[PDB]
Parts: C-alpha cells; sequence; structure tokens
C-alpha cells in the first residue's frame, strides 16, 4: 500500500499567519490526493481534490499545489476557524490511504502549569480503594511530562492521565493524572509526590503530602 | 443540498455484529461511490471500502476482508456497513463518504457513526470529593467520577452556577468502566467560606448523585 | 352518299390522308370540278378514278425475324431463341391501329450461374460444416434442370471498423475471439473466394478452407457484398447467357445506406466495382452502405436474381425488403444452413415460373394494349405477364399498336422483352402519312395563279413565304 | 422567395477538411452575429485527422476564418488502481456544432475511450465528447456522460444491459432556450441510442481538466430498455426542441430514430423526463424517416409544427417500380391536448438519388407576410444532380406544396450542397433573416441573404 506521511504532526501559529502542510507519498500519485479538515469535534469537509481543485464552498485563501510525491496545502492568513485536524489522502490506488494529520493550535507565550494534589477520599478508602489526583492546570506548551513518586521512588503501574483541547479562553492546557491503589497497599507508604516536568522550568514542579499528617 | 445522514451509536458487546447505515439527502445514492472510513485516536483514519449502489459492486481493503461488509438499497436511498465478529479494536467512528465532482475524490461526509464495543454493564458512578491538604491567595477543589458505564455524563458545579474557571477532563476507560475527573478554582476568602457541591449526572442508570466539598 | 371524307373538304392529298384511316386521294387529272377527290377507295373507282393515282396506305405488320422457339437451352453459343418472332416491321398511317403477335418461351435445359454469397459472422459457424458438400450435392440435383452449371462463393461480415469491429487489445485485431477460448479469423467486409465455375469440388474443398469472423453489430454488413458481387462481373464470372442466382444467406438484420454514418461514413456508395486482385472490397472502410434503390438498379442492370435464403427470425424482415426490390426471391433458411439446397432448387422454379413483358423506347405518340394467353389458350385482356409456369411451358401475347396524330420523325423502333431474359422482339415503325405523288411536285408551276403556287398531288398549294 | 442567389459570400477551409459539415449562427454578448463551423477532419497536431471547429466573423467578403482552439491531445490518468484513456484522433470534432447564447458546443462523436485495469479493460469504444467555448472570455469545458469505468467482463456477465460504451454523444446536438444542452448518442445502450442532458452552467462549473472521469449531477439520461423494436434504431440520430404538450414551463424534445422496428424508421416527442408522449412512425423500410427532424410553427397559430426528413424514400412510378428522391412529411400541431394525426402535407423529391430531405431548417419568416418558412436540401438534387436547397413558404393551412425559390449548388459535383443548413437568423442586420449552407465536400459554406421581396 501507498504510505503518507504527513508533516507536521503540529504548529503552533496565530491568527493571519501563512502556513503550509506537506504530505509525502512512498511513491508517486499524480496529484490524486486530497485534503480534509475536522474542525474539533465535529466531522470531516473536503478542502482540496485532485491536487489543487478547491471543493465547492472552500474559501479561496485555502490552496493545493505540488506534483509526484510531494504535494502541499496552504492558508493565506488564518482566520479563527481554520483552527483544526488537516489530514490528506491519496487515490492513485486502492486501497485508499490518510495522512497521519496536522492539527493547527494557537500560539502564546509560555506558562508554568499550576499543580495541585489531592489524597483519597474518606468515602473512596472505606469502600477498599485509594487513587491519589493531581491536576495540572493552565499551561503552554502542550508539552509536559509527569511522574509520581512513592516514598521518593517512581511509580509507573496504576496511572491514569487525561488532557483537554487548548481552553477556548486564554489557548493553554490542562492534565489530569490519577495514582490508583488498594487501600492495603496506599497504606504501605506515607509520602505520595507528582512531578512537572515543563519547559517554563529546569527544576521539576514538586507538590506532594505525607499520609495521616495533615 | 448533499448532506450524507448516518445512524446514531451503537453500544454493542464483543462478538456480536452491527448494521450502521448511511442515508442520502438531497440527491441520488446511485449518484457516485459511496465510501466507508475508520476513525481511531491512535491509529487515525483507515479505508475501510467502497460500494457502487448503481449495481452493487465493492471493493474492500483486505485488512477488512471478513469483518466489513458494505450493501446499498436505492429503494431506501441508503448505503449499509455490517460488522461482524466485533472485538475492543472496532471501538471507532465510522463515516461515510462520497465524492463531489472527480469519480474517485473523498469530499462529502457524513456526520459519523460512534461505535463502542464492551462487555460493560450498566455501572454507574462513584462520586468523590477532593479536597485539598491541610495557604495561598487561589484555592482548588475537584470531583472524581470512578467506574461507571456507558458515557457520558454531564458534571456541573453548584448546579451549573460555579462555571467559569472550570476543567472537567475527557473521560478515559479504566478496564471496561470509565473515570473522569473535574477541577474548579477560586480564591481563598470563596472557600471554605461559601459551599461547593459537585453535580454529576449518569443518564445511563439514571442517577443524580452529589457531593459537597468538605476540608479535611 | 357524302361521309368524313369529302365533308371535312380537304385541301391537299396528305390532308386528306390525315382525315380518317379509311380515307383515299385521287391525283388524277380528268376529274370533275364538284366531284372530291378525297373519299372511300370505292368511291373513288366508281368515279373513273385512275387506279394508279388513287393514294390509300393500308396500316400493316410483317416479320422481318421469325427464329422458331428453340426446344432446349442446352448446346450452341448461345444460339437460343426464348422470343419469336424477333424483328418486325410495322407501319401506321394516322390515328389508325395495326395488331402483331409475340411468343415467349421458358426454354428446357439452359444454363445457371449460382453465386453463394454467404454471411460469416461468428454464428455462422455451424453453417459452415453443414455446407461443405453443398458443390456436389447441389450438382446432382441441378442436373436434372440444366446441362451448364456453374457455382461460386463470396463471403461477408461488416465494414472492419470501429464501432462494428474490436480493436483493443492489439490481439484483437488479429484475433477477434481472443477474450473467447477460441480463434477466428481476422474481421473483413466482402471477399470474393471462388469464381463462378463447373468443377463444382472447387466449391466445397474452398468452403472447407474457410473460417468465421466475429464482430460487434448486430446488422451485418451483406448489402455491401451484393452490390460488389452484382457489378464485378468478371471477377464474378457471371455468363452472358445464363440465368443469374445470387444466394445471400444470413440469420440477421442487416446494415442499409446511410448506416455508415456511425463509423464516420458519409461518402455515398457509387456502384462500382472495387474488388481488386486481393479479392476483397476494398471501399469497406471509406464508402456507405448502398441504398435499396441502387441495389435494384444494379441488380436489374446485370440481370442478377436476388434470393434471401434467411433464418425464421428475420423472414418477415427480408420479405418487406423483397417487396421493394422487384424480382427478389425468399427463402426460409435453417439455422445451420442444413436445409439450403432444397431452398435454392424452389427459388430457381419460382424464378422461372414468370414471364413479364416490358417496353423500352416507345415514342410519346404510340400506346400499347396486351392480352396475354396463359395456362392452356385462356386470354386475358389488358395483361403482360403470366405466373404459375413451369420450364418448357410457353405463352403468347397479341399487341395493338395505337398512334396518335402524326409525329415529325417517320421511322422509330422500341422493343418488347420480357423482364431477365435475354432475346427480344424489335418493332421496327413506320409512319406513312405522305403520298408517294408529293415526291414529284410541281414547284412554281405555271398552272398556280401564275407561277404563285405549288402544283401536288393534281391540286394547286401555296408555296412557300405565302 | 427572396434568398439573394446572385451575391453570396463564401467561407472555405482547409482541403479535406470538411468545412461546413456542421455550422450554426454565433452572437457574442454584444449581439453581433458570427458564424461557427465544424470541420471534422481538419488535420491535429500529429499530422492525424482529428477534426476542428472555425468561427466566422460576418464579412460580405468572406474567405478564410480564425481557428477556434480545442485540446487535441490525447489524456492519461492513474487514478483508483485504473488508467484512464482518450483518443482523439479522427475523433471528428466538429461533426456537430450548436450556439446558446454566448457559449459554443462542438462535438467530437467518434472520440475513443478506455480504462485498463491489469490485464483486463474497458474496451476501446468511441463514447464520443463534446467540447464547450466561452470564446470572448477564453473559458473551456468538456462534456462526455458516456464515460465509465466498469471493465469488459462485466458487461457481458450482466447481457451488456446499460451499456454506453458506443454511445457517440454529440452525433447530433442542441440547446433549450432556457440553457440545457441535449445530446444524441445513437450508439447508446448497444445501439438503441440514447439522449444525454444537463445545464451549460453546470457543465462549465463541474467541468476540471485532467479528471476525465467527473459527476455532472444535474444531468439526465435516457433508459436502456429489452424491446427488439428499439434495437439498432440510432435514437438520437438527430434531435430537436419545442412545445408540444400545452405546458409552456415544459420543453419537450423531438428524437430521430431512424431505423427503429427494423429500420421501419420513427420520431418521437417526449418530456424532459423521456416519457414517449407521441410516435411518429415511418412509411416504408429503410427511408431512414427521422434522418432530420425540424421544430416551427409554420401556419402561424403559435403552436409548434413537426418537420420529418425522410431521405432515401422511394417514391412509387409507372411500370410499378420504385425511384429514390426523398420525402419530408409536415405535422401540425392540434390545438389543445391531442395527438398529431396523419401528415398534412407530404413533400416528395424529383432527382433520382437526390436525397430530398436529409436537411431540414426553418428560415423564420422569410418573405415577413406574418408565417415561417422552411428551407429543405436535396444535397444531390438538381438536374445536374450537384445539389438544391428548395424553400417552401408558410401559410395558414401548414406549407406550400410548390417551392417559392430553388438554390442550385454554387460548388463543383460532390460538394454535399445543403447537408448541413441553418437559417432564422439576420446576420448583416437588413431586418430579413438569412441561410448558410454547407458544402463539406467542397470544404465550404454560402450565406445567402434575404433581400426585400419583388
Ligand atoms: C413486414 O411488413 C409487414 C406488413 O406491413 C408488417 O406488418 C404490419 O405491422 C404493423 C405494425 O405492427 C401492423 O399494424 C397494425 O394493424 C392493426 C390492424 O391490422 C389488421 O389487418 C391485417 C390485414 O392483413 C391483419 O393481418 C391483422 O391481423 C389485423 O387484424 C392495428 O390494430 C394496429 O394498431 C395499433 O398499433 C398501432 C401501432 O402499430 C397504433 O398506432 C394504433 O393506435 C393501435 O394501438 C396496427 O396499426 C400491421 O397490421 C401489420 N400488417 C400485416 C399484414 O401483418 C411487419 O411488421 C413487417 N415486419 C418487419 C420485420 O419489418
Ligand atoms: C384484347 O381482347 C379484347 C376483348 O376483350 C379485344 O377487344 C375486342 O376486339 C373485337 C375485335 O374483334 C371487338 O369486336 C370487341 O368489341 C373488342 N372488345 C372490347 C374492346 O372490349 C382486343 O382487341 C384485344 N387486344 C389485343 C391487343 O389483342
Ligand atoms: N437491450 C440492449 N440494450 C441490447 C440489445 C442488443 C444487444 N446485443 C447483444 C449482442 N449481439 C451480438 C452477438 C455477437 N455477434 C457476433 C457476430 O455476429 O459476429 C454480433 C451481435 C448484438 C445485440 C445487447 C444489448
Ligand atoms: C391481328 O388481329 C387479328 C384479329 O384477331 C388476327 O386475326 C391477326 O392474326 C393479328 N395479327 C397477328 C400478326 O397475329
Ligand atoms: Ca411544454
Ligand atoms: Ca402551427
Ligand atoms: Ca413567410
Ligand atoms: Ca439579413
Ligand atoms: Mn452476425
Ligand atoms: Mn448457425
Ligand atoms: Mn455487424
Amino acid at each position: 500500500d501507498i504510505l503518507m506521511t504527513q508533516s507536521p504532526s503540529s504548529m503552533s501559529v496565530s491568527l493571519g499567519d501563512t502556513v503550509s502542510i506537506t504530505c509525502h507519498a512512498s511513491q508517486g500519485i499524480s496529484s490524486n490526493i486530497g485534503w480534509l479538515q475536522q474542525k474539533p469535534g465535529k466531522s470531516f469537509m473536503g478542502l482540496i481534490y485532485y491536487g489543487t481543485n478547491l471543493v465547492d464552498g472552500v474559501p479561496s485563501r485555502f490552496s493545493g499545489s505540488g506534483s509526484g510525491a510531494d504535494y502541499s496545502l496552504t492558508i493565506s492568513s488564518l482566520d479563527s476557524e481554520d483552527f483544526a485536524d488537516y489530514y490528506c489522502v491519496q487515490y492513485a490506488q486502492l486501497p485508499y490511504t490518510f495522512g497521519g494529520g496536522t492539527k493547527l493550535e494557537i500560539k502564546r507565550a509560555d506558562a508554568a502549569p499550576t499543580v495541585s494534589i489531592f489524597p483519597p477520599s474518606s468515602e473512596q478508602l472505606t469502600s477498599g480503594g485509594a487513587s491519589v489526583v493531581c491536576f495540572l492546570n493552565n499551561f503552554y506548551p502542550k508539552d509536559i511530562n509527569v511522574k509520581w513518586k512513592i516514598d521518593g521512588s517512581e511509580r509507573q503501574n496504576g496511572v491514569l492521565n487525561s488532557w483537554t483541547d487548548q481552553d477556548s479562553k486564554d489557548s493553554t492546557y490542562s492534565m489530569s493524572s490519577t495514582l490508583t491503589l488498594t487501600k492495603d497497599e496506599y497504606e504501605r507508604h506515607n509520602s505520595y509526590t507528582c512531578e512537572a516536568t515543563h519547559k517554563t522550568s529546569t527544576s521539576p514542579i514538586v507538590k506532594s503530602f505525607n499520609r495521616n499528617e495533615c | 443540498e448533499v448532506q450524507l445522514q448516518q445512524s446514531g451509536a451503537e453500544l454493542v458487546k464483543p462478538g456480536a455484529s452491527v448494521k450502521l447505515s448511511c442515508t442520502a439527502s438531497g440527491f441520488n445514492i446511485k449518484d457516485t461511490y459511496v465510501h466507508w472510513v475508520k476513525q481511531r485516536p491512535e491509529q487515525g483514519l483507515e479505508w475501510i471500502g467502497r460500494i457502487d449502489p448503481a449495481n452493487g459492486y465493492t471493493k474492500y481493503d483486505p485488512k477488512f476482508q471478513g469483518k466489513a461488509t458494505i450493501t446499498a438499497d436505492t429503494s431506501s436511498n441508503t448505503a449499509y456497513l455490517q460488522l461482524s465478529s466485533l472485538t475492543s479494536e472496532d471501538t471507532a467512528v465510522y463515516y461515510c463518504v462520497r465524492p463531489l465532482y472527480d469519480y474517485y475524490a473523498m469530499d462529502y461526509w457524513g456526520q459519523g457513526t460512534s461505535v463502542t464495543v464492551s462487555s460493560a454493564k450498566t455501572t454507574a458512578p462513584s462520586v468523590y470529593p477532593l479536597a485539598p491538604v491541610c495557604t495561598g491567595s487561589s484555592v482548588t477543589l475537584g470531583c472524581l467520577v470512578k467506574g461507571y458505564f456507558p458515557e457520558p455524563v454531564t458534571l456541573t458545579w453548584n448546579s451549573g452556577s460555579l462555571s467559569s474557571g472550570v476543567h472537567t477532563f475527557p473521560a478515559v476507560l479504566q478496564s471496561d468502566l470509565y473515570t473522569l475527573s473535574s477541577s474548579v478554582t477560586v480564591t481563598s476568602s470563596t472557600w471554605p467560606s461559601q459551599s461547593i457541591t459537585c453535580n454529576v449526572a449518569h443518564p445511563a442508570s439514571s442517577t443524580k448523585v452529589d457531593k459537597k466539598i468538605e476540608p479535611r | 352518299g357524302p361521309n368524313i371524307c369529302t365533308t371535312r373538304g380537304v385541301s391537299s392529298c396528305q390532308q386528306c390522308l390525315a382525315v380518317s384511316p379509311m380515307c383515299a386521294w385521287c391525283s388524277d387529272e380528268a376529274l370533275p370540278l364538284g366531284s372530291p377527290r378525297c373519299d372511300l377507295k370505292e368511291n373513288l373507282l366508281k368515279d373513273n378514278c385512275a387506279p394508279e393515282s388513287i393514294e390509300f396506305p393500308v396500316s400493316e405488320a410483317r416479320v422481318l425475324e421469325d427464329r422458331p422457339l428453340s426446344d432446349k437451352g442446352s448446346g450452341d453459343s448461345s444460339q437460343v431463341t426464348q422470343v419469336s418472332p424477333q424483328r418486325i416491321a410495322l407501319r401506321l398511317r394516322p390515328d389508325d391501329s395495326k395488331n402483331f403477335s409475340i411468343q415467349v418461351r421458358q426454354v428446357e435445359d439452359y444454363p445457371v450461374d449460382i453465386y453463394y454469397l454467404m454471411d460469416l459472422s461468428y454464428s455462422m459457424k455451424d453453417d459452415l460444416w453443414s455446407i461443405q458438400n453443398l458443390g456436389t450435392k447441389l450438382a446432382t440435383q441441378m442436373r436434372k434442370l440444366t446441362s451448364n452449371l456453374r457455382i461460386g462463393f463470396g463471403a461477408f461480415v461488416d465494414k472492419p471498423v470501429s464501432p462494428y469491429m474490436y480493436i483493443s487489445p492489439p490481439e484483437a485485431l488479429e484475433n477477434p475471439c481472443y477474450d473467447m477460448k477460441t480463434t477466428c479469423l481476422p474481421m473483413f467486409g466482402y471477399k470474393h473466394v471462388l469464381t463462378l465455375t463447373d468443377q463444382v469440388t472447387r466449391f466445397n474443398e474452398e468452403v472447407k478452407k474457410q473460417s468465421v469472423s466475429r464482430n460487434r453489430d448486430a446488422p451485418e454488413g451483406g448489402f455491401d457484398a451484393i452490390m460488389q458481387a452484382t457489378v464485378c462481373d468478371e471477377k464474378i464470372g457471371w455468363r452472358n447467357d445464363a440465368s443469374h442466382l445470387l444466394v445471400f444467406t444470413t440469420d440477421a438484420k442487416t446494415h442499409i445506406a446511410l448506416d455508415g454514418r456511425l463509423a464516420g461514413i458519409v461518402q455515398p456508395n457509387d456502384g462500382q466495382c472495387h474488388v481488386g486482385s486481393d479479392n476483397h472490397y476494398s471501399a469497406s472502410t471509406t464508402m456507405d452502405y448502398p441504398s435499396l434503390g441502387l441495389m435494384t438498379e444494379k441488380l436489374s442492370q446485370k440481370n442478377i436474381n436476388l434470393i434471401f435464403a434467411v433464418t425464421e427470425n428475420v423472414v418477415n424482415l427480408y420479405q418487406n425488403y423483397s417487396e421493394l426490390i422487384p424480382g427478389t426471391t425468399v427463402g426460409v433458411l435453417s439455422m445451420d444452413s442444413s436445409n439450403v439446397l432444397q431452398l435454392i432448387v424452389d427459388a430457381y422454379g419460382k424464378i422461372r415460373s414468370k414471364v413479364e413483358l416490358e417496353v423500352r423506347d416507345l415514342p410519346e405518340e404510340l400506346s400499347l394494349s396486351f392480352n396475354a394467353t396463359c395456362l392452356n389458350n385462356e386470354v386475358i385482356p389488358g395483361l403482360k405477364s403470366c405466373m404459375g409456369l413451369k420450364i418448357g411451358d410457353t405463352v403468347s401475347f397479341s399487341i395493338e399498336a395505337k398512334v396518335r396524330g402524326c409525329p415529325q420523325e417517320k421511322e422509330k423502333s422500341f422493343t418488347i422483352k420480357p423482364v431477365g431474359f435475354k432475346d427480344s422482339l424489335i418493332v421496327q415503325v413506320t409512319f406513312d402519312c405522305d403520298c408517294a405523288c408529293q415526291a414529284q411536285a410541281e414547284p412554281n408551276s405555271h398552272r398556280c395563279n401564275n407561277g404563285n403556287g405549288t402544283f401536288e398531288c393534281g391540286v394547286c398549294r401555296c408555296g412557300p413565304g405565302w | 422567395l427572396n434568398l439573394d442567389p446572385v451575391q453570396l459570400t463564401f467561407y472555405a477551409g482547409p482541403n479535406g477538411s470538411q468545412f461546413g459539415f456542421s455550422l450554426d449562427f454565433h452572437k457574442d454578448s454584444h449581439g453581433r452575429v458570427a458564424i461557427v463551423v465544424g470541420a471534422p477532419r481538419t488535420l491535429g497536431p500529429s499530422q492525424e485527422e482529428t477534426g476542428g471547429v472555425f468561427l466566422c466573423p460576418w464579412r460580405a467578403e468572406g474567405g478564410q476564418c480564425p481557428s477556434l482552439l480545442f485540446d487535441l491531445r490525447d489524456e492519461t490518468r492513474n487514478v483508483g488502481s485504473q488508467t484512464l484513456q482518450t483518443f482523439k484522433a479522427r475523433q471528428g470534432l466538429g461533426a456537430s456544432v450548436v450556439s446558446w447564447s454566448d457559449v459554443i458546443v462542438a462535438c467530437a462523436p467518434w472520440q475513443h475511450w478506455n480504462v485498463l485495469e491489469k490485464t483486463e479493460e474497458a474496451e476501446k469504444t468511441p463514447v464520443g465528447s463534446c467540447f464547450l467555448a466561452q470564446p470572448e472570455s477564453g473559458r473551456r469545458a468538456e462534456y462526455s456522460p458516456c464515460r465509465g469505468n466498469t471493465l469488459s467482463r462485466i458487461y457481458v456477465e450482466n447481457d451488456f444491459s446499460w451499456d454506453k460504451r458506443y454511445c457517440e454523444a454529440g452525433f447530433s446536438s442542441v440547446v433549450t432556450q432556457a440553457g440545457e444542452l441535449v445530446l444524441g448518442a445513437p450508439g447508446g445502450y448497444y445501439f438503441l441510442g440514447l439522449l444525454a442532458q444537463a445545464p451549460v452552467a453546470d457543465i462549465f462549473s463541474s467541468y476540471r481538466p485532467g479528471i476525465l472521469l467527473w459527476h455532472v449531477s444535474s444531468q439526465s439520461l435516457s433508459f436502456d430498455s429489452s424491446n427488439p423494436e428499439y434495437f439498432d434504431g440510432y435514437w438520437g440520430y438527430s434531435v430537436a426542441v419545442g412545445e408540444f404538450d400545452g405546458d409552456l414551463n415544459t420543453t419537450e424534445y423531438v428524437v430521430g430514430a431512424p431505423t427503429w422496428s427494423w429500420t421501419l424508421g420513427a420520431v418521437e416527442i417526449l418530456d424532459s423526463y423521456y416519457q414517449r408522449l407521441h410516435r411518429l412512425r415511418g412509411e416504408q423500410m429503410a427511408s431512414y424517416f427521422g434522418h432530420s427532424v425540424a421544430v416551427t410553427d409554420v401556419n402561424g397559430d403559435g403552436r409548434h409544427d413537426l418537420l420529418v426528413g425522410a431521405p432515401l424514400y422511394m417514391e412509387s412510378r409507372a411500370d410499378r417500380k420504385l425511384a429514390e428522391v426523398g420525402r419530408v412529411y409536415l405535422f401540425l400541431q392540434p390545438r389543445g391536448p391531442h395527438a398529431l394525426g396523419a401528415p398534412s402535407l407530404l413533400l416528395t423529391g424529383t432527382q433520382l438519388y437526390g436525397r430530398f430531405g436529409s436537411a431540414i431548417a426553418p428560415l423564420g419568416d422569410l418573405d415577413r407576410d406574418g408565417y415561417n418558412d422552411i428551407a429543405v436540401a436535396a444535397p444531390y438534387g438538381g438536374p445536374s444532380g450537384r445539389g438544391q436547397v428548395l424553400v417552401f413558404l408558410g401559410q395558414s393551412e401548414g406549407l406550400r406544396s410548390r417551392p417559392s425559390q430553388v438554390l442550385d449548388s454554387p460548388f463543383p459535383t460532390g460538394s454535399a450542397f445543403g447537408f448541413s443548413l441553418r437559417g432564422a437568423v439576420d446576420i448583416d442586420d437588413n431586418g430579413y433573416p438569412d441561410l448558410i449552407v454547407g458544402a463539406y465536400g467542397a470544404n465550404q459554406v454560402a450565406v445567402y441573404r434575404a433581400q426585400p421581396v419583388v
């Protein structure tokens, strides 16, 4: 099958910028390529077909180009609606194959995360479970690493992470990490820590608590 | 106007079968090719196959040969996608697609049909309050919704009152059951000065529990 | 007493004869002033008119050639007589009429040419197999009717051009049946195979080497082949004195004039021969199919009896074409041509079961009428054709020619010929309107107003210029 | 009656180009009348016949014309694991031409087409194709509704149902006043014949170069049939439009099928959904009844009347003999919802093989008496066989039975003078409608100007 290598995976840009998404096929497809758009939490819309032809209804600021096995999607003067996912698809050969996708994100000034750790509730402990939650709210860029430590030693088993899309207001990101243990295992230890590694600081942002003590 | 209207979200068990539909609106289904595409967060987009509803001839990606079965009924102006011997990996969003002008293109898309394969029974969530530990100018509370099925759940604070400065994170699948959390931030003079409640509704099992956040 | 001859009061001998066929003129000098010169021949002699001075032509009809009808069409270098008499002299005075007869015989043991023109599109594959001995079989049966048989063979499919012809892949051009599990010939329009010959085993062996081709559309290019088989005299080899049977076999519809435009062909058929040394029709891809009218013209011109030997799925079609092409015969061919032998024999009989008179070059002022005697001496008035005849039978026609007034030209000749026949009756007509005494007229006679007139036939006539 | 046969205007194309095979009047966006001329054997780039089109400005002196350029290159697209192919050699571009608004439609009925997929193929066949141009703007588009990507094996399995591979779309053409292009495709559905219709506006907006296979959603094709009466009928050999159902909002199609029902021939009147309203059957087999059709109100009652040509009709004569001369049939439309009865008038040719009725052109009202008139071609008529065009004038009871004027070909033998005709347009702006006559055999077109009645 024809491999469609789409790049970049994502880009941080602002309104009015002129950006370009590229797509590389494993072989020549002679302009038999289409470009697609998927706005956040919605279906797909056709942008380009046969390499350069605009789908009916699409703005003229969109434009396709390229030949052989290398093609490009260009958006002159980004609009607030253009921030979305973009995929390429080849139909030179069956089976049709798609690119990895490209997400256009809103660029802004860097911002360190607001970390907050939360021990297991009383209700959960009485049921036989124990979940330590760690919120990392409002930061930029999106790249962040969370690390759980029990009595100072790292823990990787039983961690559950969740991220939010770029916020509509401040264009920041947020993350929720949850370490779930049994009641019995939770009481074998005392110190519970979550370390946040962000580019806004060489030193990891640490938050923690001690069991029993408060 | 050309619109592709697909069936509602399906919720089935593994080993079973399901048949999604794609009804043409504002045009004849018989006019063009009708394709089916599978989307997953990790694996991304994958082409299942196509059908020419004018004669019923079909093409398939050899990956989907066996599970996928595309058909069409020009009478009801509808195309179908049957999936058999369902598996957790068949959990994906499925779109029906047709071209605009170019015979071979992929221009018009349906809204997409959500499929979820699971053996989980209708389980109600476990709502846990998340109060901070025993300082600053800003305080942050939380609420943990754990072990519910199926999706979704609506989470609000003080019954929709406290809306700004809130982060309800997407649900995550934890062993056939879903887990969700939500944080909220205010000033120190607000809490515990003012009562903050975590309202969670799960229409599936028909349960609307509410937990007031209490300090430690 | 007086009559139309005298009461008309004519001025000359010529005018006298123009009154009525019964009128006569007396050119005698010794004739009373009161006595008319234009009267019945009896009345003139009654008035002591000199017999030599009596001008009274009589309409007659005498034979010049009267060869006896042949008992056999065999032998001879075509000294066979089918019509009798062959030539007669006819004399008519103004507004008169004379009658004569003509005999026509369907002579026994007359030579026969049979050219077998065959559809060789793919459905005729089994047909080829069943006629592999037709030459000898046909020889055996025709021997009962004639001692001079010649037979030949030609084949057709359709115009070798898209869309009639498959043009892809390249293999399909060399072998149209490539996508099947057999081989067939490349497509051909019309090809002559065997010139008419009395060596009938040549027919058998040529046929055994023939094979079918394959084209796309049901209608075929047989009418192209009929035209060429007709107008290519020397190549097909039709004999001058022989019955010409063109046996057209097919199991499908046929292309007609103006169909060619679907192949981008708009040039009308020119009705000329276009089969060269390679024996293929070279104008197949550049010239349109012929029209029924043009086909009719050439068939008639070359005395070809066309036989539509077609399958039951298209007999109605060709029966209707047959009605638009007079002289054409239709027979029902089996799906494998297994019955084509008897079809041809029955056709040959039907062809020679009719005698139909035709007139050529008849003057405007002459009109003819016919009385047929078919069967056993049964007269049939107002009829110039006989049917239901058998070989060896003889019929006769009584003919009467009626001239209107008198024409300028005093000598003309026309022809009475049966349709398809070689021999004919030539009628040499002479219009006797003048008097003999006019040849000895006296211009500027001193008997006529001091030289102001001409003296002819015993009377004075106003000279030229008056 | 009042066409001027003394001072003609001659336009000419390249030798052997068949310049004048088809023609029409063309008005630009300013109302200026020109003459579009098709030349289906014009040489292309590879020194091979491909056909061509010429747009002749009006000049009393005539002369040479500039080319209306179209892409003559064969196309190839590798897509969907298939290979699409167009073949323009001997395609016959300009075998038909028609003008509507400021747009020209020129067709190549014999353009071939094939689709390759590994070892299989669709088969190389004349689907035909139409080229559209807006001369003033330079806009170009194409329309080829019979192109497909089904492989040969499939047709064989389904007994060749809906087989549009040999359509020859554009064989005949016409455009409704509303701007709907209607193409005749006599080879459609395995030579039954079909019609293809689509708005000109949608042809342009849906076309892109290099696609070769694209959808025109607003298009409408006629239907296949299992009735043997239609087999090899060449339905769409000729086409025309008019108002025959009493509903001015609807446009009815007139279709010629000259070999319908085992060469009996027929003409049918349909609604825009190809539902049959009437059928006129031929009088004589092989006469090619329906070779040409014409629509115009000749008796001035506001109701369109129908003329049908049967150029090969054999007239009965003395001694049970037939003579191919050609014949034209006039059908007057009755008042209100009623069927077209027997012909109101029969016009029959005189010259043997003259092909009277090969072409029939509405002239509008030539002598300006309130009745529309027509011209009938006999491309091989006249005492010399060089060709004649005969004018018949309208009247309260239909048409006159005798011609008001006869135009003898000014060209040599074989010119096919009158094979194409077009009237009802005042090209010199003198208030009288004029006549253009094609003579593709001579590669020329003659223009006859109408003058005040004498
Ligand atoms: C070869 O040539 C023959 C001769 O023309 C064709 O046969 C004729 O075909 C036409 C069309 O099918 C027939 O038309 C119809 O006539 C009927 C009345 O006919 C009677 O009288 C004849 C006299 O011999 C009888 O044999 C016959 O049995 C009938 O009793 C009408 O009732 C028909 O009318 C209906 O259909 C027409 C359309 O066809 C409508 O317009 C009418 O409104 C009505 O609904 C029709 O008029 C004709 O009868 C046939 N004649 C004969 C003698 O058979 C062949 O078709 C032709 N074949 C080929 C392959 O070319
Ligand atoms: C054809 O036969 C008719 C008889 O039906 C002939 O006409 C008759 O001729 C005789 C002459 O002997 C007249 O007495 C009759 O009055 C005629 N009858 C008619 C005219 O009805 C006619 O002469 C014959 N023609 C030929 C050429 O032989
Ligand atoms: N109903 C429709 N559209 C339809 C109508 C008719 C058809 N056709 C089916 C195929 N027929 C061929 C068979 C092979 N022969 C080989 C030969 O003679 O060489 C040439 C004729 C022609 C008619 C298809 C479809
Ligand atoms: C002319 O007619 C008469 C009357 O029937 C007949 O006796 C005579 O034989 C005819 N002439 C010829 C040459 O047969
Ligand atoms: Ca209407
Ligand atoms: Ca009218
Ligand atoms: Ca008039
Ligand atoms: Ca004028
Ligand atoms: Mn055949
Ligand atoms: Mn057979
Ligand atoms: Mn054929």
